[PDB]
């Protein structure tokens, strides 16, 4: 792209992360969604590395096998019943979770960077949750439109339309890595000057 | 070169003239190296390896030579890849294609010397190939509705394929073996269903095709060594420590008697499984895995011959030969089919004992025993028989044939010449060059024989021009003869592939005008 | 390497691998250089390739011509910032002129003729031009099948390009289904099914196993026999669960056991083993089914319908592949490439990628201009006309831009074998005399200079990107005045 | 021959010599394969085949210089080979397996060229008896030489080689005190006499002090039960196969077995079980429940002997169920002598095997070669063209063997070959070189004969190798 | 050293990229860094003035 193609989004936008099988089977545009921000890992795993299971009978063995699926599905249903349509996490989202969300027309993203998640929270108005046992309305973020778009060979997630935003994001175009680096360096000089001028005029 | 450097140390660049020179030299060298092995009177090459502990082979196939030759010229690698792909596709014609490509590039070199743009040559060659393939298609002869004529054509094709190889000393003997082995498959193109076993000792005329089947395996101790009217069960299961219950379980007790009881139950499980196996009413059990000594003694007491460790290939071939199915879990004797044969015994070949199945039910697979005086001789014999089997399978899959001995090349050359005399511009020279390149294979064949190649090719060209579309070379005397009368036959797919691959490789090489080499990765001595 | 008559380059890798290619981006990527300016040109070509996907060599040619033209002005005593400003002005004027002569045509599934013509024009320069009609048709059909139209985007993960050496290039085709490099697990399974119902699974055909550390204690013969019975009961139960839903074919992401394999063979239901995640999601998207993690969750509403599943065998090798075809309306297609050489396959893949990118650009924006240098000649005329009204010493920079914008017709004519100055002089005289901006260089010698009649079509955004990117890169190069480096 | 490592061999066997050298020329790496092929097919004549091949390849040079083509040379060689096969088959003579004198003559002829020619009067009957003890002459068509086992034991002299119609073991007995048993009942074991052990991960947990003694008591009782069960059947000799995962015989088990007066032999190999069963009639047992009095074998004597200083050796003799097996003990005062004697005995066995395979006999001493040369020289004149030259060259390339024999014997080769040819051209076709008389005389009177299969195989393989060699015209070096 | 290039017009960035080891010269780098941290603009003017 060209320099005049640079843009400012009042909202947030970040790069696509790693995805498992089924990510292509869920919708990629929402108008009035609800956003859940989590710090919880949603996949089938051992409860604790400190744990150990000792059992005597095959019936109890089968019950133990079923218990893990029951736990994971309980967490997934607790997320689903809150009304959220977009789910973001700092921790890995498993293939089972991805297919579960895709089977009910909901969007999921995992391994989102901490800075991006904080900026998203500040833009939308939610709060990071480490437990899905108290997912009320006041902890869910809201945006006026969410999309995924192709930009110059990459895929980007856009949350736009929030009027109460306290942040913004720059998308800078150019022809080379050093071109973009020098553009960013030039933008920083103006940003600091404007901050100082806001302080004293 | 510009005073400024635009490359790392060791990186190299070659521009128009040098690049064309290098590519043409490499291609012509590759062609000239393999020209000598063409025709009924070609000779062999010795390949010995410096690195692989001095491995020695004597060969005639073109692809085998080109794979082992360690070329470094970029142009030669394209020809090597083309030959390898041709071998993987049809399995015959790996020398003619590279000779044709080399001759085409040799003509293109002089055409460039005459100040002609390469794109004009490319267009001329495109039109020439378009005409030649149509002529070849119109020349084909289609059989298959007649069994006798089909068998005659198969015999002719096999005898023509084996002419250039060492097996030409016993051509009829090996032609019959190839034809029968191919027709034992009942129309399936499964080439790995034919097992070739080669062993030292005896003359090459002692090779044969077995009427039953042959395994190089053993049988357990205290078991019958021969069976009449056998009922065979073919299984793929684990009869070793069979109690691999894939759970992560363990044993915890407070005594040694309990461990003894569990150890007894362990053997009881295997005894029950062996009884379930025997419930099918069999007298021969063939497993692909290992059979331990306790089930071995159970089978011995029951009076059953057990075969252990006959791998996937052997199990599949036994299934195709006898008619049974590969079974497991042994819980429904009414839903599993058993094999059948009239005799199982042991035979002594050389100094080896082999299990021999005679009077089989289906015969969908076969084994071929090769005897020779040298390991190189055995390797070359198997390598030559593979080409015959492949071409026979291909011509069975598509049953239309074209005459050989240069007749096809002269027909294509005549068509290209007739096209060339009809067009203006510089492209006519390109098509005439294409015709000249086509007319070189009979020349090399005659030269390798030691005849007057120029005079013979002139006579052939005159005959084809006047209208004898079946004339060709007679090698046993060195004259002009009729290919239909003499029985020189070939498959249409092989010739089509040769022509198309040669044209594609020639065009790909000719479109190049710049060679850029990066700094090589340094080997680490110490 | 510019034009339908251009030649190609042979690049030797660090390990001795050979690549014969005409793509400027790939050539510049495979070259290794020390000069920082050379690396900048490589990055410029790569950025053009990432953004548009075509015209990656014209941009570097234009940038080189522009930098060459700036040298005389540098020698005459002009500050390079003035040159950069004049270049910016001329580029803006040319871009403003470019969209005035563009014609919009169409995007729909009914006509497809202009799309075919555009794909033909983009494929005319490659080694594929022997079957370029066929491959253009393939490309346009695939993009129209996959494209999303209300949002105006396509996803290239829904198009799978695979090639196997052997056969003829003309054997290349399009499959509205899936093709994978697998086969049926048991050698005695049927090789074709014509009304396949597919159950897609992500669980191994093995008894279950908890993820956390566990130990099952066996303390008696009764417990031993209970475990022994449980193991086989699980194997039977999973097969009955799969069969009860009416499915006829099963696909699994992991391996089977011998017992499961024999039971699947015995119950007349073929299966496929050890497939990948992308293949599974493509199969689900094509057949309309869903991926299930357990046998307990399998229902007849989660199966997929396929009108044919076959196993295809190639020549004298043992290689076999699986094809799933004749589904209802599908959002996934595959391109099956064949050829006699590995480098042929690679170049075919690159050409097909170029065609798909061009058709995607047409989807994004549907107004075009005419190639053969006509747009460049018209832009040069416009810049030269505008420069006559600029008195402030920038007319020199504007005329330098106009001169450097005419290097494309020189390159085309010189490659085609005619005389550049006479050819473009006559063409420009004809253009200024008449009022046809659609006159260019007759490269193929068909007897006319009218590219609109000859059906030579190019996208507008490609030219805009070329001009803007080259101008900005030239400005960056001109701005630098010092360099430090070790020895 | 001294190797790179430092090992030393002394040999007369042609195949062994060629294998032990390291020839580098590719044309010289096919002669060793030819020798191996002749060794596999016949077991004798591994030198004459190489001599004949070299002679033919040498004769090809004059024709190549004169201008003949290699293809013509190959075809003419094939014609001459067919004629030679015809002539030799005509010269052959029928033989019956019930004639022991003929077998003795053949064995001593095959054996009188090695270092052990002085011990032929002791080694020939051993070989004949060994072959006749394994086959059934009524219908035997081939001989399995893996049914005869050769055991090499240092000490003594070659004179002490012997034939054993029983079982010989090189390992010692683990039982301290018992070394000789008469009227022995023998059993073979494929399970372990040790503490119980399951194939799954097992472990015993102790939480009270009584269990500590209980475990020991239970283990002791478990071992004692197996020992009593073994004793119940009347077994005197026990054989246990090798085991590497768990201990196959514990000290407690050995103590109980010694208390019950049973001789124990341990570490029987897993690959000679078939031979042991074939020899003594036993049946392998892999479960104690199947240890029954019908699964044992009976033998008259089973005892270990101590040689003077070399060590111990177990011998089992007088088997009630004698199989078709036999063994040979080879002695010697040096390892080089022992291996050379072993190779000589193998040569004799192979010659007898060939004579069983083909019931035909022929005279030795160069008679077949000289007759072949004369007949092919006569045959050449009937032909016209380059064929006559090629066939005459093939005929002349066969005097090399008689010339070599005369030169080795120290006579005049020219006069010897001339006299041989003249005598073969006027009648008797059994005349040959007599080394004892030092001249030319009837060779059957010296009782020197050989099978026909050796000559036929040598000629055929040599001709095929030469025809293969003529096909090559380029050498290239690969990776 | 690693071949990575940096194109810059910023005084503080240029001074950081230069490998200055003169004890008196290091002060001019220090003041440029201080100015950049404090106000964010004017990194060349202070060095020229000093
Ligand atoms: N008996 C024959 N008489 C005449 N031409 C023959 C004969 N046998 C084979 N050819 C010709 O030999 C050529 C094949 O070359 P060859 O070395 O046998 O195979 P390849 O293609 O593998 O090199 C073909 O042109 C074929 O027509
Ligand atoms: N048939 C044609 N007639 C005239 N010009 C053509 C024709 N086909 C392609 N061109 C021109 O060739 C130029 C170079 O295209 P190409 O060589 O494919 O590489 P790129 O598209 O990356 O520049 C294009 O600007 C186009 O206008
Ligand atoms: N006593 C003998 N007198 C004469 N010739 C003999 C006598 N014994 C053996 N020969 C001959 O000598 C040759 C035996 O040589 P030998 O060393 O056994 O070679 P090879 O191992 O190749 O058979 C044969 O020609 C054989 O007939
Ligand atoms: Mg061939
Ligand atoms: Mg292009
Ligand atoms: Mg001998
Ligand atoms: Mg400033």
């Amino acid at each position: 792209g060209a320099l005049e193609d640079s843009q400012l989004v009042a909202g947030v936008a970040f790069k696509k992360t790693f995805s498992y099988a089924g990510f292509e089977m869920q919708p990629k545009k929402y108008h009035n969604p609800k956003i859940a921000l989590l710090n919880v890992e949603l996949e089938l795993k051992a409860e604790k590395d400190n744990a150990e299971i000792r059992v005597h009978t095959v019936e109890d063995y089968q019950a133990i096998v079923d218990a893990e699926w029951n736990i994971l599905y309980d967490k997934l249903e607790k997320i689903h019943h809150s009304g959220a349509k977009v789910v973001l996490s700092k921790l890995p989202i498993g293939d089972v979770a991805t297919q579960y969300f895709a089977d009910r027309d909901m969007f999921c993203a995992g391994r989102v960077p901490e800075e991006d998640l904080k900026r998203t929270m500040m833009a939308c108005g939610g709060s990071i949750q480490t437990s899905v046992n108290a997912l009320s309305a006041d902890v869910l973020g809201r945006c006026q439109v969410f999309e995924e778009t192709q930009i110059g060979g990459e895929r980007y997630n856009f949350f736009t339309g929030c009027p109460k935003a306290k942040t913004c994001t720059f998308i800078l175009r150019g022809g080379a890595e050093q071109f973009m680096e020098e553009t960013e360096r030039s933008l920083h000089d103006a940003i600091m000057i404007v901050r100082r001028a806001i302080k004293n005029d | 070169l510009a005073p400024v450097n635009i490359f790392k140390a060791g990186a190299d660049e070659e521009r128009a003239e040098t690049a064309r020179l290098t590519s043409f030299i490499g291609a012509i060298a590759i062609g000239d190296l393999v020209k000598s092995t063409l025709g009924p009177k070609g000779m062999d090459k010795i390949l010995l390896s410096s690195g692989r502990d001095a491995s020695l082979m004597v060969t005639n196939d073109g692809a085998t030579i080109l794979k082992n030759i360690g070329v470094d010229n970029p142009a030669a690698k394209v020809l090597v890849d083309m030959s390898r792909v041709q071998d993987d596709e049809v399995g015959d014609g790996t020398t003619s294609v590279t000779v044709l490509a080399a001759e085409l590039l040799r003509e293109a070199e002089s055409l460039i010397a005459k100040k002609i743009h390469p794109q004009t040559i490319i267009a001329g060659w495109r039109e020439a190939t378009k005409a030649a393939r149509e002529a070849l298609l119109s020349s084909a002869v289609d059989h298959g509705s007649d069994e006798v004529k089909f068998r005659q054509d198969l015999m002719n094709i096999a005898g023509t394929t084996l002419s250039s190889k060492l097996l030409t000393h016993h051509k009829d003997h090996f032609t019959k073996l190839a034809v029968e082995a191919v027709l034992r498959l009942k129309g399936s193109g499964n080439l790995e269903a034919i097992h070739i076993i080669k062993k030292l000792g005896g003359s090459l005329a002692d090779s044969y095709l077995d009427e039953g089947f042959l395994l190089d395996k053993k049988i357990g101790v205290n078991q019958p060594k021969r069976i009449e009217n056998a009922k065979i069960l073919i299984a793929n299961t684990g009869m070793d420590t069979d109690k691999i219950k894939i759970f992560g379980s363990r044993v915890r007790v407070d005594s040694t008697a309990k461990v003894a009881e569990i150890e007894h139950a362990e053997k009881e499980k295997m005894k029950e499984k062996v009884e379930r196996i025997l419930k099918h009413g069999i007298n021969c059990f063939i497993n692909r895995q290992l059979i331990y000594n306790y089930p071995e003694q159970l089978f011995g007491a029951a009076g059953v011959m057990a075969i252990e460790h006959a791998d996937f290939a052997g199990v599949e071939r036994l299934a195709l030969v006898t008619g049974g199915e590969i079974a497991s879990t042994f819980d429904h004797p009414e839903l599993v089919k058993l094999g059948s044969c009239k005799l199982i015994e042991e035979v002594m070949i050389g100094e080896d004992k082999l299990i021999h199945f005679s009077g089989v039910a289906l015969g969908e697979a076969c084994t071929i025993v090769l005897r020779g005086a040298t390991q190189q001789i055995l390797d070359e014999a198997e390598r030559s028989l593979h080409d015959a089997l492949c071409v026979l399978a291909q011509t069975v899959k598509d049953s239309r044939t074209v005459y050989g001995g240069g007749c096809s090349e002269m027909l294509m050359a005549h068509a290209v010449t007739q096209l060339a005399n009809r067009t203006p511009g510089k492209e006519a020279v390109a098509m005439e060059s294409y015709a000249k390149a086509l007319r070189m294979l009979p020349t090399i064949i005659a030269d390798n024989a030691g005849y007057d190649s120029a005079d013979l090719v002139a006579q052939l060209r005159a005959a084809h021009s006047e209208g004898n579309t079946t004339a060709g070379l007679d090698m046993r005397e060195g004259t002009i003869g009729d290919m239909a009368i003499l029985g020189i036959t070939e498959s249409f797919q092989v010739k089509r592939q040769v022509l198309l691959s040669a044209a594609e490789a020639a065009e790909v090489i000719l479109r190049v005008d710049n060679i850029i080499k990066a700094a090589p990765r340094k080997r680490v001595p110490d | 390497s510019l034009g339908p008559n251009g030649l190609d380059k042979m690049m030797v890798d660090k390990d001795g691998d050979v690549t014969v290619t005409n793509d400027g981006a790939t050539i510049l990527s495979m070259m290794d250089v020390d000069h920082q300016i050379a690396k900048l040109m490589v990055e410029l070509s790569k950025s053009q390739d990432d953004e548009i996907g075509d015209g990656t060599t014209g941009v570097v040619v234009l940038a080189g011509a522009l930098l060459e033209e700036a040298e005389q002005l540098l020698d005459r005593g002009i500050h390079p910032i003035r040159i950069a400003d004049g270049y910016e002005q001329a580029a803006r004027v040319a871009i403003e002129h470019l969209d005035k002569i563009s014609d919009s045509v169409l995007v729909d599934i009914k006509d497809t003729e202009p799309l075919i013509q555009t794909a033909k024009t983009t494929l005319g320069s490659k080694v594929v031009n022997s079957c370029h009609r066929q491959m253009a048709e393939i490309a346009v059909n695939a993009v129209l099948t996959v494209a999303d139209m209300e949002r105006r985007d396509v996803d290239f993960e829904l198009i799978k390009v695979e090639g196997k050496v052997g056969g003829r290039l003309e054997d290349t085709k399009l499959i509205k289904g899936v093709i994978v490099d697998k086969d049926f697990s048991h050698p005695q399974m049927p090789k074709k099914v014509e009304d396949a119902k597919i159950a897609i699974l992500t669980c191994p055909f093995e008894p279950p196993k908890p993820k956390t550390k566990h130990k099952l204690d066996v303390t008696s013969v009764e417990d031993y026999k209970a475990l022994q019975k449980y193991e086989k009961e699980k194997f039977e139960e999973m097969i009955q669960q799969i069969k009860e839903t009416g499915a006829n074919l099963a696909i699994c992401q992991w391996g089977f056991d011998d017992e499961a394999n024999h039971l699947l063979l015995q119950n007349n239901l073929p299966a496929v083993r050890w497939v990948g995640g992308p293949e599974i999601e493509l199969i689900a998207i094509a057949t309309g089914g869903r991926i299930v993690p357990r046998f307990s969750e399998l229902t007849a509403e989660k199966l997929g319908f396929a009108g044919l599943v076959q196993e295809i065998s190639f020549g004298t090798t043992k290689d076999k592949m699986l094809v799933i075809e004749q589904c209802k309306n599908s959002r996934a297609v595959t391109i099956f490439i064949r050829g006699g050489n590995k480098m042929i396959i690679e170049e075919a893949k690159r050409s097909l990628h170029d065609a798909l990118c061009v058709i995607r650009n047409l989807i994004r924006d549907n107004r075009v201009v005419y190639g053969g240098g006509a747009a460049e000649i018209s832009c040069a005329l416009a810049v030269s006309q505008e420069a006559d009204k600029c008195p402030t010493l920038e007319q020199y920079a504007m005329r330098a831009f106009a001169d450097a914008l005419e290097v494309i017709p020189m390159a085309l004519s010189e490659n085609s074998g005619m005389n550049p100055i006479q050819t473009m002089t006559e063409v420009r005289a004809r253009q200024v005399k008449e009022m046809n901006p659609a006159l260019g260089i007759d490269c193929l010698h068909k007897g006319t200079n009218d590219m609109k009649q000859q059906h030579v079509i190019e996208t507008l955004i490609g030219k805009k990107q070329q001009i803007s990117l080259a101008t900005q890169m030239v400005r960056m190069i001109l701005k630098i005045d010092d360099i430090r480096k070790p020895g | 021959i001294q190797d790179g490592k430092g090992d030393v061999t002394i040999t007369n066997d042609g195949a062994t010599i060629l294998k032990q050298m390291q020839v580098l020329h590719p044309a010289a790496r096919m002669l060793v394969e030819l020798s191996k092929a002749q060794d596999i097919e016949a077991g004798d004549g591994t030198t004459s085949v190489v001599i004949i091949a070299g002679s033919l390849l040498d004769s090809c040079t004059k024709l190549l210089q004169k201008g003949i083509h290699p293809t013509i040379i190959s075809e003419s060689f094939q014609k001459a080979l067919e004629k030679g096969i015809e002539i030799l088959t005509d010269m052959s003579r029928p033989v019956e397996l019930s004639d022991r004198e003929t077998l003795l003559n053949s064995a001593t002829t095959s054996l009188n060229s090695k270092v052990v020619s002085q011990y032929s009067s002791l080694l020939s009957p051993m070989s004949v008896n060994a072959v006749m003890k394994v086959i059934d002459p009524a219908t035997a068509t081939s001989v399995d030489l893996r049914d005869i086992k050769i055991v090499k034991k240092l000490g003594g002299t070659i004179d002490d080689c012997e034939l054993v119609e029983g079982l010989v073991l090189t390992q010692k007995v683990s039982n301290s005190g018992i070394t000789r048993v008469e009227k022995a009942k023998i059993g073979l074991i494929q399970f372990c006499l040790s503490a119980p052990k399951t194939d799954m991960d097992n472990q015993i947990v102790v939480s009270d002090y009584a269990q500590m003694d209980r475990v020991l008591r239970e283990e002791r009782a478990y071992i004692l039960n197996l020992v009593k069960q073994i004793k119940k059947t009347g077994c005197n000799v026990l054989l246990i196969q090798k085991s590497i995962l768990r201990d196959a015989l514990s000290d407690l088990a050995l103590h109980f077995l010694n208390k019950m007066k049973i001789m124990v032999i341990k570490d029987i190999e897993r690959e000679d079980i078939e031979f042991i069963c074939k020899t003594i009639g036993t049946k392998p047992v892999a479960h104690i429940d199947q240890f029954t009095a019908d699964m044992l074998g009976s033998a008259e004597l089973a005892e270990e002997v101590n040689l003077n200083g070399s060590g111990k050796l177990l011998k089992i003799t007088g088997c009630a169920s004698p199989g078709k097996t036999v063994t040979i003990v080879v002695r010697g005062s040096n390892k080089l002598v022992i291996e050379e004697a072993e190779r000589s005995i193998h040569d004799a066995l192979c010659v007898i095997r060939c004579l069983v395979k083909k019931r035909a006999l022929i005279a030795g001493g160069g008679a077949p070669e000289i007759e072949l040369a004369l007949r092919l020289t006569e045959y050449s004149r009937t032909l016209s063209g380059m064929e006559s030259y090629c066939v005459r060259a093939f005929a002349d390339a066969m005097e090399v063997i008689p010339s070599t024999l005369a030169e080795n014997a120290g006579l005049n080769p020219i006069s010897t070959v001339t006299e041989l040819r003249n005598r073969h051209a006027q009648g008797e076709k059994t005349a040959g070189i007599n080394v004892r008389k030092g001249g030319i005389s009837n060779i059957l009177e010296e009782l020197v004969v050989q099978p026909l299969l050796v000559s036929v195989s040598a000629l055929t393989l040599a001709t095929e190798t030469v025809r293969s060699i003529l096909k090559i015209d380029d050498v290239v070096n690969t990776r | 050293g690693r071949g990575k290039a940096t194109i810059s017009n910023d005084g503080a960035t240029i001074l950081k990229l230069l490998d200055v080891v003169h004890p008196a010269a290091k002060t001019l780098v220090d003041i440029a860094k201080s100015q950049d941290a404090e106000v964010g603009d004017g990194t060349t003017s202070v060095t020229l003035l000093a």
